[PDB]
RNA sequence: UGACGGAGCCAGCGAGUCUAACCUUGGCCGAGAGGUCUUGGUAAAAACUCCGUCGU
């Protein structure tokens, strides 16, 4: 937007990979009817 | 056949054992399927059917 | 209308909605059927043919919500293009093919992804017999994802003369709407029958009461043979259940 | 009667059988016409002895090759042989035996397959 | 000599300008060819478009019928025992020596 | 031209199992192996104890 | 409706309604 | 390659080893190849996309050095590499 | 020398009244045994030719 950011990038990219000799990085209703269904069955 | 054997590890003590259907037709345990466990490939002297049941004589 | 107005109904409704919650076993049960005993033999040998409950004060589902599946007769040319063109139908359906492609493509363990992604199956009523061998024994057990017949056009047969093949796209949009928001059930030789009649989190307990009346009104009407009045000599008792839940009574004689 | 001849042409499996009469020139290949021969790369193929003799002798004739087993290629084969042989039988029976060596020395000089069987029996060695 | 008349961001998701505006959508997660089809079909978008050619409204339009699919009428159909085995086997074994 | 660096583990042993990052992983195979190696012997030594 | 060849589509037939026709 | 874990064979570092295999200490002696592939690697040429390097071992074994890597300096860590690409078949950025 | 969909079409072996799942939710009848139904989950000719779409 305003005219200082295009500066930085286009500073940025001048500065912007080995390179040279650089190594490698180291490293309850409901229960009441269960209970009925079930009282019915054991008293036949 | 199934339900004889619940799982392959029994099978293999048991392969080769003599088994008969009711029918009287008699078998042989081959060999333990890896598939379901306990089941089991069997080889009798004439085609069973599913009705029958076959029987291991054990004491 | 005694059913609704009994408190049974009502108590035991906010008592099964109440336990699907809490019970981790019957989180994935979502729908709610209500078990009928009759009080004879209904005699009708189970057809596997669903037949529609009209549920007039409610409606249950909308095309738009369910995945649905289309068998067409061989060839499927004719009724895919004029489906998928025409702007009425031509989001209606999930897929669409034919009985010789559906036997081809699909068959053991892929019969089993076909029952989980599709929520509804309709096919041409031509077809129908023949399905219950190519779909398998999952879809014909259990009366969920039970095939419904439809038919393509209004053109009727006669004997001696040659069915006219046309697609009519409102009437197949037409029929289908009927299907989703209307509730069915199938026959069979028996006291015992299952029918659908709401889905939880979507229908509050004075819906679902009034669709059980719907549902009882129209199975014990003889005016609306052969359709309804299929439960002769009276109901004895009543259940309210989910797929999984037990069966809590909501009326009794 | 109608004069007629009949023949057979075998590729593996691939059995043709050609009946050749007195006609107007109608070719049929099981019930349809024989530029509608399947696969199409290879229709050619079977128009072979069609164009080694010319139209004009079929122009009298009705040709009918009913085809079972084999793949495409076999029954082409099949049809190619059975067509050859039904035509030079029916120009033996019913016309002249000098049109018949014609017809033989022109398809024996393209290919004998059309008239002999190709039959790869096994040689052990 | 007068005469007047290739990235977009989308969704959280970058697409190609030269691509099909449908086939574009596709690869936004989610997104098939079908649900972008019809997106394209209710926002009115001429499919035969490319991503670059849309203009900012209808882009807006298919941003809307995506995150209210509801709203506009899009059908739904779019939207240790290891150890116990172990431990067990070895029982097995020590009882058949 | 570009320049990247080579991925390797140093003092690598072949026979050496590979590295898993987790090692709920990396264990459970370890177990899971254990059971086929194991099974595989029992099953061996009954089927020549019942022959 | 009735169709000789299939009984079964009598029964078990969507009913279709003014309202089900008309558009949303 | 060979176990003493898996070392690359060296001249100097093993001898009593390479004694024992019969193979001649004189010809055991991998920093010439390194040498060769460090200034190799690093010449303008190949930063210029111009060249790309292939090895010949003396066992008949046939590497393929794409030009883009770019190999340790120190020759210890050069042997890491070389053992598990002998063994490994190929190796990953 | 792809994936998706559709269309066309071609084999030969094989015929014992024999051929083939499992686990659940509940209604009713039955002294019992069991019978019948209801219900969710798990498991279980091709090549080839042509046409259309995306695209490496």
């Amino acid at each position: 937007r305003t005219l200082r950011f295009y500066t930085s990038k286009i500073d940025q990219q001048e500065n912007k990979r080995f390179k040279g000799d650089d190594d490698i990085p180291y490293k309850d209703y409901y229960q009441q009817v269960q209970r009925g269904k079930q009282d019915k069955k054991i008293s036949r | 056949i199934k339900d004889m054997f619940s799982s392959a590890m029994e099978v293999a003590r048991f392969e080769g054992a003599q088994i008969k259907t009711v029918s009287g037709i008699r078998g042989e345990i081959k060999r333990a399927l890896s598939k379901p466990e306990g089941h089991y490939r069997a080889a009798f002297e004439d085609k069973i059917l599913m009705s029958d049941i076959v029987i291991l004589r054990s004491w | 209308n005694d059913i609704i107005k009994s408190g049974l109904a009502e108590k035991a409704l906010k008592a099964l909605i109440l336990q699907c919650e809490e019970n981790p076993s019957l989180k994935n049960d979502k729908d709610i059927h209500i078990i009928i005993n009759t009080g004879k033999k209904m005699g009708i040998n189970r057809d596997n043919i669903p037949r529609i409950i009209p549920l007039t004060k409610y409606k249950l589902f909308k095309p738009r919500d369910l995945n649905i599946l289309l068998i067409t007769k061989d060839p499927s040319a004719l009724y895919r293009e004029t489906l998928t063109k025409d702007e009425h139908t031509s989001e209606l359906f999930k897929e669409i093919i034919s009985v010789k492609n559906l036997r081809r493509r699909f068959k053991g363990s892929k019969l089993t992804q076909l029952y989980k992604d599709f929520d509804l199956v309709v096919a041409d009523y031509r077809v129908h017999h023949l399905l219950p061998e190519v779909l398998g024994s999952r879809f014909y057990h259990g009366s969920k994802k039970l095939p419904y017949m439809i038919r393509m056009s209004k053109e009727v047969k006669l004997k001696r003369q040659q069915m006219v093949e046309k697609c009519d796209p409102i009437y197949v949009r037409a029929q289908l709407r009927s299907i989703c928001k209307n509730t069915s059930y199938i026959p069979n030789n028996d006291n015992c029958l299952s029918v659908r009649v709401g889905y939880i989190q979507k229908h509050s307990i004075p819906e679902i009461l009034q669709n059980i009346q719907d549902t009882i009104n129209f199975l014990t009407d003889k005016s609306k043979r052969p359709q309804g009045g299929v439960i002769k000599g009276g109901i004895i008792s009543i259940f309210v259940k989910t797929s999984n839940s037990t069966s809590l009574p909501i009326y009794q004689f | 009667a109608v004069p007629s001849v009949q023949t057979f042409g075998k590729k593996k499996s691939a059995t043709a059988v050609a009946h050749v009469k007195a006609g107007k020139g109608l070719i049929k290949v099981n019930g349809s016409p024989i530029t509608l021969v399947e696969p199409e790369i290879l229709r050619f193929k079977v128009y072979e002895p069609l164009l080694l003799v010319g139209l004009d002798k079929f122009s009298n004739i009705d040709i009918r090759v009913r085809v079972t087993g084999g793949g495409h290629v076999s029954q082409v084969y099949a049809i190619r042989q059975a067509i050859a042989k039904g035509l030079v039988a029916y120009h033996q029976k019913y016309v002249d035996e000098q049109s018949k060596n014609e017809l033989k020395k022109a398809f024996t000089s393209y290919d004998r397959t059309l008239l002999i069987a190709d039959s790869r029996r096994p040689e052990p060695k | 000599s007068l005469v007047v008349q290739h990235i977009l961001r989308l969704l959280n998701t970058n697409v190609d300008g030269n691509i099909k505006i449908v086939y574009a959508l596709t690869t936004i997660k989610g997104v098939g060819r079908r649900y972008s089809n019809l997106v394209c079909k209710k926002a009115d978008v001429d499919l035969h478009k490319r991503a670059g050619e849309l203009t900012q409204e209808e882009l807006e339009r298919i941003v809307q019928i995506m995150q209210n699919p509801t709203h506009y009428k899009i059908p739904a159909w779019f939207l240790t025992l290891a150890n116990n085995v172990e431990s067990k086997l070895r029982d097995d074994l020590e009882r058949l020596k | 031209i570009p320049t990247h660096a080579p991925k390797y583990e140093e003092n690598f042993n072949p026979d050496k199992k590979s590295y898993d990052p987790d090692r709920t992983r990396s264990e459970i195979n370890k177990m899971k192996a254990q059971l086929k190696k194991e099974r595989k012997f029992t099953m061996k030594e009954i089927r020549k104890d019942a022959k | 409706v009735k169709d000789h060849r299939y009984p079964g589509l009598t029964p078990g037939l969507a009913p279709v309604g003014l309202s089900d026709e008309e558009d949303s | 390659t060979h176990k003493i874990k898996y070392v690359l064979l060296n001249c100097d570092d093993h001898q009593g080893l390479l004694k024992k295999m019969g193979r001649d200490i004189s010809e055991a002696r991998p920093d010439i190849t390194h040498q060769c592939l460090l200034t190799l690697l690093d010449s303008p040429i190949n930063k210029a996309g111009k060249l790309q390097v292939y090895i010949q071992t003396s066992r008949g074994i046939l590497i393929e050095v794409n030009p883009t890597v770019r190999i340790p300096r120190t020759f210890k860590r050069f042997s890491g590499l070389m053992v598990q690409l002998l063994h490994k078949l190929s190796i990953r950025s």
